[PDB]
């Protein structure tokens, strides 16, 4: 009995609606970082004797 | 032979882009002078790097 139902099935289609389906799923993911640092140092002495 | 009809399509689409970047400077300047009444000195350096 069960390899009966596993070969053709429990039950038999008796109500059946007739179709078109169509789907569509769709996804987008963007990122963009950006960063930057500067630096910029000065340093000057002037000296002076007799 | 049973035969059904199941006419059906399925698509899938992924694609992945990246790009990434990185940059760096660094300078330096020195400037030196020496003075004497009968004597005068003058030294330059310059450094860059990328």
């Amino acid at each position: 009995i069960s390899r009966y139902f596993d070969r053709v099935g429990s039950h038999f289609l008796t109500g059946i609606v007739m179709g078109g389906r169509a789907i569509l799923a769709s996804s987008t993911n963007k990122l963009r970082v950006k960063r930057d640092y500067s630096v910029s140092v000065v340093a000057k002495a002037s000296y002076e004797g007799l | 032979v049973d035969v059904q009809q199941n006419d059906s399509a399925t698509y899938t689409n992924v694609s992945g882009n990246t790009i990434s970047e990185y940059q760096r400077s660094l300078a330096t300047s020195v400037a030196i002078e020496g003075r004497y009444n009968f004597f005068s000195g003058s030294l330059s350096t310059d450094f860059d790097s990328n």
